[PDB]
């Protein structure tokens, strides 16, 4: 083919990656849904903090798709115990994160699938979002989604509480638990199941009521939970500013509605406060 | 978003001569290589064109009574991959029978009109082994549509723009004191626009406003005011004779429509399957 | 370095689509399905559809092939 193939990166549910010669190949119901999908979204976007498709092609019903290669994510950064992440970095790390996910959002995309391996990084240290897989178009008012997107760790309380219909908050809270891991090096609410996601979520922010979360009675699958206080946000987070925590507490409200969206947060004074963020051929590469 | 999407990147054409001569390559190019395979068998491009547009009404009729019911922007999406394909491909290589219902095929899964294999070729009037084979076909065909299309499976529609102009219509637009009953005779304008070549020419939003014109200049609704000061083109005298002469070629394209005729599809249809028996 | 955030500069071809937070205070939400209890509890507001069918309608409109 027109590809030299060089090196296995990983194996998945719908395709396999590998390095080829620098780009990496992603290779009776006919070619992939999920193929199709980031075929078609990442046709028609074009963004510095997006994933570019390159080529794609394919033989009979299996199909490749060629992205550009990348060399690492966000969850080796977190997961790295050498990598110091400083305040520079995580900053650095979100704005890039926010960019892409406000380009994305202005042509009505929701990612859908955001955390920490999502978000790759090059050897430029430029973050494109990845994994379009579950990314689906929204703003549509028929176009009746899934509550069953994005891994559990990362999911927002709508969608735990069975929201058909949601917007860029569903973006937003894995975004604000992306950050919540940066600055923790850890899971930021690892539950096992929906129902001690939902336990965790209340436990370390505290169940809201409709003073916060006007209609959160009329989603199909809310059940009544017990009244913590939660544990305030400073606590959580002992090394963190107060503009840090105000994007914290902007990217956590419980009403979708509420929650802010990415270009309100990328007016945020916490971007645009000191320390800047990190240039990317600084940021730490694991 | 449309204006920096792949449609009016890369298929939005600049004049008829552009697909004329598209076509006219496809057709050229398929004679040449049947002659190195190997005359009255061989098809014209017009009638290629007569054919096109005979078996793209067919795919409207297989979308139309299709259960579970079709959104209209996934039979919206597979006209325009039907158009799109024979822009660059001859009828008499690749059947339009199979890449009509290959089109609608992939269109559902471009769309997220979540439908499996069988449910969709249930829909077919055929036998279970010739549903059988037709699926056969689809898959077979389903990575060539894509590989003509060029990797390019998002389609914008003009039915969200004719909606959007519906609401501006409704708020910034009194003077017209019910859009609503602009629709219909609108819709149906938009139908016979997504006969012609237009999709291939033209915005989505310039076929939708062109439409509702249409529409209003039907009803005796003259509403120029909308163009000179709700959109603000009297401040672009440019923009504006633009525009006119978009929408007065877009009536133009639509008049000088011409349905395929019945005795002439039935002779080209059995040319085509002529064409089809052997190379 | 400091970030000063730059609105995305997008060239739309045609009409300026007025903001998402205006289309109340302008009239246009009032033709357009208000969203159910359900919507707005997962976020789903008839202001989304209202901008997207607008943003739509005004995209490219004065573009030339
Ligand atoms: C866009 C996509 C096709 C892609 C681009 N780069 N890339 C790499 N690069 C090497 C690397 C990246 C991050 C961390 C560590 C190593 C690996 C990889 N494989 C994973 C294995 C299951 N799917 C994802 N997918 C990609």
């Amino acid at each position: 083919k027109r590809y030299e193939k060089l090196d296995f990166l990983g194996e998945g549910q719908f395709a396999t990656v590998y390095k080829a010669r620098i780009v990496a190949i992603k290779k009776k119901d006919g070619i992939n849904r999920t193929a199709l999908r980031e075929i078609k979204l990442l046709q028609e976007l074009s963004h510095p903090n997006i994933i570019g498709l390159l080529d794609a092609f394919g033989h009979k019903s299996n199909i490749s798709l060629v992205f550009d290669f990348m060399e690492t994510d966000l969850e080796v950064i977190i997961k790295d115990n050498s990598l110091v992440l400083t305040p520079s970095h995580i900053k650095a790390y979100m704005l890039m994160t926010l960019q892409g996910l406000e380009y994305l959002h202005q042509h009505w995309i929701l990612h859908r699938d955001l955390k920490p391996n999502n978000l790759l990084l090059d050897e430029n240290g430029v973050l494109k979002l990845a994994d379009f897989g579950l990314a689906k178009s929204f703003g549509s008012p028929n176009r009746a989604y899934t509550h069953q997107v994005v891994t559990r760790w990362y999911r927002a309380p709508e969608l735990l509480f069975g929201a058909r219909m949601y917007g860029v908050g569903v973006d937003m809270w894995a975004v604000g638990c992306i950050l919540a891991e940066l600055l923790l090096r850890v899971p930021f609410l690892p539950g096992d199941s929906d129902l001690d996601q939902l336990t965790r979520i209340f436990e370390t922010l505290g169940t809201p009521t409709e003073e916060q979360w006007p209609d959160m009675c009329s989603l199909p699958d809310y059940v009544t939970f017990k009244s913590f206080p939660g544990i305030p946000l400073h606590h959580i987070f002992s090394a963190a500013g107060d503009d840090l925590l105000d994007l914290i507490q902007g990217l956590f409200l419980f009403n979708p509605c509420a929650r802010i969206t990415a270009t309100q947060a990328l007016k945020m004074k916490y971007f645009s406060n000191r320390p800047g963020p990190t240039p990317g051929c600084q940021l730490p590469r694991p | 978003m449309y204006h920096n999407s792949s449609q009016k990147r890369h298929w939005t054409f600049s004049s008829e001569e552009q697909l004329a001569r598209l076509r006219a390559d496809a057709n050229r190019k398929f004679r040449c290589k049947a002659v190195a395979n190997g005359d009255p068998v061989f098809l014209e491009p017009h009638e290629e064109m007569t054919l096109c547009k005979y078996y793209e009404k067919r795919l409207l009729e297989f979308c139309s009574v299709f259960k579970p019911a079709m959104p209209r922007s996934v039979v919206g999406t597979a006209c325009m991959y039907f158009k799109r394909f024979y822009l660059n491909n001859s009828v008499m290589e690749y059947h339009p029978r199979i890449i009509m219902l290959t089109c609608a095929f992939l269109a559902c899964k471009v769309d997220e009109f979540n439908v499996s294999s069988p449910q969709f070729v249930g829909n077919l009037r055929e036998s279970p082994l010739g549903q059988e084979k037709a699926l056969e076909q689809i898959l077979e065909y389903e990575l060539l549509l894509i590989q003509q299309l060029n990797f390019h499976l998002i389609v914008h529609n003009p039915y969200r723009p004719f909606e959007g102009f519906l609401i501006d219509l409704k708020t910034r637009y009194p003077i017209l004191e019910n859009p609503e009953i602009l629709r219909k005779t609108a819709d149906d304008f938009l139908n016979r626009i997504a006969l012609t070549d237009a999709y291939l020419l033209y915005t989505p939003s310039q076929i939708a406003l062109t439409a509702i014109l249409s529409s209003a200049s039907r009803a005796g609704i003259t509403m120029e005011s909308y163009l000179s000061e709700s959109l603000m083109l009297k401040e672009n005298r440019t923009c504006l004779s633009q525009l006119l002469d978009i929408m007065k070629s877009m009536r133009n394209l639509v008049k000088k429509y011409e349905p395929p005729r019945s005795e002439e599809v039935a002779v080209l249809k059995q040319k085509l399957e002529r064409c089809h028996s052997a190379e | 370095a400091l970030y000063e955030y730059q609105p995305l500069q997008i060239e739309t071809y045609g009409p300026h689509v007025p903001e998402l937070e205006m289309l109340g205070r302008l009239g246009y939400l009032n033709h357009v399905r208000a969203a159910s209890p359900q919507d707005l509890a997962g976020g789903y507001t008839s202001s989304l559809a209202c901008h997207r069918a607008l943003q739509d309608a005004f995209s490219g409109l004065f573009w030339q092939p």
